[PDB]
């Protein structure tokens, strides 16, 4: 076994995920009310979304411990960060295009290498607030906090590796986990960047303005039957093996 | 290893006192609600003592260093969003482990079977998960002073000077920061402890939407929210 380090983290960013299992966590339901002239791309989207989701499916499994709690609550954790994880990761990537009496609202959301979402298009779709929230408070302030790698990947294992998920079969169990990186980190901010006064608590004050977006995602996918909600456990559970 | 400023404790003095200065409802503000010796009953009271909540959790807002500094646009917007979050952080202070109730300010114990019973079936199960979280964290008064502090000035979507209140903010954030790090050895632990903390804010962000959809699916039940409380968390 390893130590869960920020080191052996960033050895699994690169990690490629191993789309042999088709698993949809998203898709158009037969009982959605997505308009027609879009359920191709609607679609098209959700199967993006859903390689994605097993990709971090198997990065949460190969982080140091995780794999050790026992299995119920492994579900649990993964079912309750995906799309805190999965949004996180548009956010990063969405950094780049970055446009950063002078300043305009960002026009480009990253979602995957090469593909990018138009912000008229999320207009188009009523989800404007949201994807403006995305880029605002989250790629946009992140550029501006110059995050880096290091600290980009421990928040993400700080953000699956939550203690108050409901029904933890053993709490502290992941308590360990998560206070091992709430190390790693504040020493990551001393000493790579000691002269930031309150930068690791401007990295975890990401943390809710995150939690919201994603809280608000799960709205409008449910008001369209796009999640498939009751057989995510399964897939993650499936996939955990 | 260093102590605080003047200005520090003197409002971490400051905010532990407004903190038991606002805790309950006057005497006779609770006198009057609380008066009498069937659904809308327990209904009755929680909305009551919730816009009695409320009331207080603004005053206390204002008392705070630097709000007066809001335009009246972003104060109504930065309380707009806390009312709801902090009322979370209130609730927890009342919590019994030993029963798994909420005690309301007339000293009423309100167990998950009461919430039944009012409708607010659906906000209960996960506020008192939140509660026994809490407990376990055992925090002092400070923290839960600073804390609130914090997420009042917390960034809000429809802010005119945002990067005013995020320093607002940094002061309360450092000044928790400062003192965590005297209260104990300055050692590992002691971010550990700050990061605990700080993560009370995420969870308090998935309380409040719960406690809008459930102003929601009560105002869809058709059953009268009172106006003040429609009115500050925004149900349509
Ligand atoms: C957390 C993310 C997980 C995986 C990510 C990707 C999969 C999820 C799908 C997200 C779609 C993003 C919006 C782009 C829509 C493109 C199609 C388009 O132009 O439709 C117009 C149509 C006009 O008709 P309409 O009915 O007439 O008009 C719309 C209502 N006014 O609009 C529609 O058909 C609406 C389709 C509903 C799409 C789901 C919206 C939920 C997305 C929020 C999640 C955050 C990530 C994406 C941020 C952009
Ligand atoms: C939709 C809305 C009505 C629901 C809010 C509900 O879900 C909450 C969060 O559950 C509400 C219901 C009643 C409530 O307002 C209170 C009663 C008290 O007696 C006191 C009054 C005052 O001392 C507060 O500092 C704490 C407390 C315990 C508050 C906390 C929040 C409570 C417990």
């Amino acid at each position: 076994v390893q130590e869960l380090s920020i080191e052996r983290l960033l050895e699994m960013e690169s990690l490629v995920a191993d789309p042999s299992e088709e698993f949809q966590f998203l898709r158009v339901g037969p009982d959605s009310n997505v308009p027609p002239k879009f359920r191709a791309p609607v679609s098209s989207l959700c199967q993006i979304g859903n390689k994605q989701i097993a990709a971090l499916v198997v990065w949460a499994r190969d982080i140091p411990h995780f794999s050790q709690l026992e299995m119920e609550d492994q579900i649990l954790l993964i079912k309750g960060s995906w799309n805190e994880l999965l949004l996180f990761a548009i956010a990063w990537r969405s950094m780049e295009f970055l446009t950063e009496r002078t300043t305009s609202p960002p026009q480009l959301m990253c979602l995957m290498p090469g593909m990018t979402l138009h912000r008229n298009s999320a207009l188009q779709a009523g989800v404007g607030q949201i994807f403006d929230r995305v880029l605002s408070e989250l790629s946009l302030k992140m550029r501006t906090l110059r995050v880096d790698q290091a600290e980009y990947v421990a928040l993400k294992a700080i953000i699956l590796l939550n203690p108050d998920v409901k029904g933890l079969k053993n709490r502290q169990e992941v308590e360990v986990l998560r206070e091992k990186m709430f190390l790693c980190l504040d020493e990551y901010c001393r000493r790579s960047r000691s002269s930031e006064e309150g930068r690791f608590a401007a990295l975890l004050l990401r943390l809710p303005a995150l939690r919201s977006i994603s809280l608000k995602s799960f709205e409008h996918l449910f008001f369209f039957h796009l999640v498939a909600d009751t057989s995510i456990a399964g897939y993650i559970r499936d996939a955990l093996r | 290893v260093p102590p605080l400023t003047a200005n520090q404790k003197s409002l971490i003095a400051r905010l532990v006192w407004y903190q038991e200065g606002y805790e309950q409802p006057s005497e006779e503000d609770l006198k009057r609600v609380t008066q009498t010796w069937d659904s809308d009953m327990p209904f009755r009271q929680i909305t009551e003592m919730t816009i009695l909540t409320v009331q207080l959790i603004v005053e206390f807002a204002k008392g705070l260093p630097g709000f007066a500094k809001i335009s009246q646009s972003d104060q109504i917007t930065l309380l707009k969003a806390c009312s709801s979050e902090v009322m979370m952080l209130r609730v927890a202070r009342r919590y019994d482990a030993a029963t798994d109730s909420v005690l309301f300010a007339n000293n009423q114990a309100y167990t998950r079977d009461n919430y039944r019973k009012a409708g607010m079936a659906y906000v209960i199960e996960d506020l008192l998960h939140f509660c026994r979280c809490m407990y376990s964290m055992m925090m002092d008064n400070v923290h839960y002073a600073l804390l609130t502090a914090i997420v009042i000035f917390s960034d809000r979507p429809g802010l005119e000077q945002p990067l005013l209140v995020e320093e607002i903010q940094r002061y309360y954030l450092n000044t928790l920061r400062v003192y965590i790090l005297n209260q104990n050895s300055a050692s590992p632990r002691c971010a550990v402890i700050f990061g605990k903390i700080l993560g009370i804010l995420t969870e308090i962000r998935t309380l409040g939407m719960q406690n809008s959809n459930m102003c929601i699916s009560l105002k869809l039940k058709n059953r009268k929210l009172p106006p003040f409380l429609e009115e500050i968390w925004d149900v349509a």
